[PDB]
């Protein structure tokens, strides 16, 4: 079992888009304050996930990367330029050399 | 048109601004907590009930949060216990033993803490059926309802009875130093050897050195369980075990603990004409082998039923075969000819599971579980076990060989696994079978389907030139009757006997006087030698002496017959039920998985209704499965006496 990876099992409310929650404030399901320790109706916001090769496909570890391609006032850069269009000589062509 | 709801600070502001408020615009007063509707030339106050404070988490919600947190912690803790259990069963070492102690104590302590933390949550006000079922399955205090001394005494006695049964050893009078255990000593001797004296002595010697020793322990075990049941608001310990089948909270599906008993009684009565003819034929064949030891009019000796308790009559097949010259259904030649292996057997089972419409199986099973014998440097349990370690882990621990039996057990363990993978979506508390007769039934029907000649022919196990004759079908029907229908009265009488002995209806000085007389009447099983009250013969079995409800075998057989018939109906198979096969039938797999995924999240009645079509446990599939057997059994017993004489005994 791999136990160096945690997941936020409990939180105060929903997460906004593109937000990373690192706070480890003790979740207080009940009305008794946790005061930094776990007591009655007090659980850690982060639960220790156990990764094992023996686990099923739905529970197997999966390295997942989400990408957010945001267009802004700055010029668009991240793409694969077409380029190609192998240069042709001795023929009237409509060239375009980087503008 | 459309209107909104207005809200201001003070009633003076409301009066000054209600002039321009259009009709139909609701006005809410925060200061006065009042509601008004703008009517023509006025505003009418909307009646509001008593103030309801904001609940941060209702008592139902508090139970929901607690159950979710417990399940999240239970998944990791149970997986650690399960993997430690796997390590011990793969290799038995001193380090392996001690981590059972740590995992067992940690799991028990965690369960006790959560059960105590759940006991204050009331089940009456929670209308969530899944949440209520989780809480009641978590709040089962069991032995902890009594005092510490009483609970410790009951556990110590239970361990003592299990130890006595496991280490029960009998020594022959000729050689007192030479002694043997029940397994594999007494079991094999009384299953293969045909000597009446040797079988009679082992039957009497075991029930003497175990029955006499267990009689005070079982009696104190019975009363402690009965008093624990009373402390748990149960009439007897049998009622506590029947609580698993008990269903409450669901309209049209509620099942009481007394309904299980009456269904068992009704089903046994239906099987009684079939079992009577089966017993009569087996009785008749024993005269064909031993004409001067048993009488056809009387019952059959318990030790002469192929075992001690009469559990399985399969050992009597050689003594009761209708046509011994006809070969049995065996495809062992295909194994040696094609070099079949245990891994190939499981692969074919997975391929067959794919054919019937069920999805593939995880590869973690193959990389973490063994199938063949894991060498000899380590000791591994060869018993057929299927593992649900949790959080997606599913394994099987058994020294699987390449026998038809093993091919059935592999299917049986796959059937157990398929259930484990199916209710996995349900929460940890609900991540199990609805009752104790469902997981075994799925494995049994899988073994039954894998044993059909058509399935073997489809995958090549059976030669295409093989013919299906009446004698082979009759022998197979008799073999199934001895193995399954034969143990039905044994399960019926043993669970029944345990029911009223827990109910206290059997006085102490007459215990064996009832069991051995009832055995002769209802079932027609007679003890070869008389046993007085110091004997504890009914408790000599493993399950009764190890705190196990024996009604599982009867329920699982009733379920397995219903599932097989329902699968056959969905598979549009043509032919006898015993020859029915579910191969290449996506309807059978889909219908089976419909209740498999439910597990214990839904009541067992709903799970049963999903496939067969009703919540009842009628044995109509059993009669239909063995109707050709029943007609043949009636033909064989058309002149042979049918039934049994209660008065007759081998010693009389």
């Amino acid at each position: 079992g791999n136990y160096n990876y945690l997941y936020r099992l409990f939180r105060k409310s929903n997460l906004k888009p593109f937000e990373r929650d690192i706070s480890t404030e003790i979740y207080q399901a009940g009305s008794t304050p946790c005061n930094g320790v776990e007591g009655f109706n007090c659980y850690f916001p982060l639960q220790s996930y156990g990764f094992q090769p023996t686990n099923g496909v739905g529970y197997q570890p999966y390295r997942v990367v989400v990408l957010s391609f945001e267009l802004l006032h700055a010029p668009a850069t991240v793409c694969g330029p077409k380029k190609s269009t192998n240069l042709v000589k001795n023929k009237c062509v409509n060239f375009n050399f980087n503008g | 048109g459309s209107s909104g709801v207005r809200l201001w600070a003070t009633r003076q502001a409301m009066l000054g601004q209600v002039h321009e408020v259009p009709e139909g615009w609701l006005i809410f007063v925060a200061e006065q907590e009042e509601l008004y509707v703008r009517v023509q030339n006025g505003f009418r106050k909307v009646q509001l009930e008593a103030r309801t404070p904001l609940p941060r988490s209702t008592i139902e919600e508090q139970a929901k949060t607690f159950l979710d947190k417990f399940n999240h912690e239970a998944e990791d803790l149970f997986y650690q216990s399960s993997l430690a259990s796997w390590n011990y069963n793969t290799n038995i070492t001193e380090e392996n033993v001690q981590n059972m102690n740590n995992a067992g104590d940690k799991w028990s302590a965690f369960l006790k803490e959560q059960s105590t933390l759940a006991q204050m949550y009331p089940l009456q006000e929670i209308q969530n059926l899944t949440v209520k079922l989780q809480l009641q399955a978590l709040q089962q205090n069991g032995s902890s309802v009594l005092s510490e001394d009483k609970s410790k005494r009951l556990n110590t006695i239970l361990n003592t009875m299990s130890t006595i049964y496991s280490t029960g050893k009998v020594c022959n009078p000729d050689n007192p130093q030479e002694c043997l255990l029940l397994e594999p000593g007494l079991n094999e001797i009384m299953a293969n050897s045909l000597d009446y004296n040797e079988r009679l002595w082992a039957w009497e010697s075991w029930r003497s050195e175990v029955g006499k020793q267990l009689r005070p322990l079982y009696e104190e075990y019975v009363v402690l369980k009965n008093e624990m049941a009373r402390a748990n608001h149960y009439e007897d310990y049998g009622d506590y075990w029947r609580g698993d089948y008990e269903v409450n909270g669901v309209d049209g599906y509620d099942y009481s603990r007394g309904q299980l008993i009456e269904d068992v009684e009704h089903t046994f009565e239906e099987i009684k004409p079939l079992y009577e003819h089966l017993h009569a034929y087996v009785r008749a064949k024993l005269m064909n082998a031993y004409p001067s030891y048993i009488s056809p009019i009387g019952c059959l000796p318990a030790h002469l039923l192929g075992d001690m308790w009469g559990r399985f009559w399969t050992n009597l097949y050689s003594l009761t075969v209708p046509f011994g010259q006809k070969p049995n259904i065996d495809v062992t030649d295909a194994m040696v000819d094609q070099a079949w292996d245990a891994q190939r057997i499981f692969k074919e089972a997975e391929k067959f599971f794919v054919s019937v419409g069920l999805p593939n199986m995880t590869q973690g099973f193959w990389e973490n579980s063994m199938l063949t014998d894991p060498g000899n440097v380590q000791k591994a349990v060869c018993h057929p076990t299927a593992w649900d370690l949790g959080k997606g882990d599913f394994r099987i621990l058994m020294c699987t060989k390449v026998t038809m039996d093993d091919f059935l057990t592999a299917h049986h363990e796959m059937g157990h696994i398929q259930y484990d993978m199916a209710y996995a979506a349900q929460p940890f508390l609900l991540r199990n079978g609805a009752n104790e007769g469902f997981h075994e039934a799925v494995g049994e029907i899988m073994s039954l389907s894998a044993a059909t000649p058509k399935h073997l022919k489809s995958i090549g196990l059976l030669s295409p030139d093989f013919q299906e004759d009446n004698e082979t079908e009759i022998n197979f029907l008799l073999k199934q009757a001895l193995t399954i229908v034969g143990t039905l009265p044994f399960t019926y009488m043993l669970e029944k006997w345990r029911w009223m002995v827990f109910k206290g209806e059997i006085p102490k000085d007459q215990w064996m006087k009832k069991w051995w007389e009832m055995k002769r009447e209802i079932v027609g099983v007679v003890e070869p030698v008389p046993h007085d009250e110091t004997y504890c013969d009914p408790a000599s079995l493993f399950h009764v002496s190890n705190d196990y409800s024996f009604i599982r075998y009867y329920t699982r057989t009733l379920y397995q017959f219903q599932f097989q018939e329902a699968l056959c109906q969905a598979a549009k198979h043509e032919g006898p039920l015993h020859k029915c096969d579910i191969s290449n039938s996506t309807e059978a797999g889909q219908k089976l998985f419909n209740m498999l995924r439910l597990g214990k999240s839904e009541p067992w009645t709903l799970a049963l209704e999903n496939v067969v079509g009703a919540k009842n446990m009628n044995v109509r599939p059993l009669l239909n499965y063995f109707e050709p057997l029943f007609t043949w059994l009636k033909d064989q017993n058309k002149n042979s006496f049918v039934g049994w004489s209660t008065d007759w005994s081998p010693y009389a």
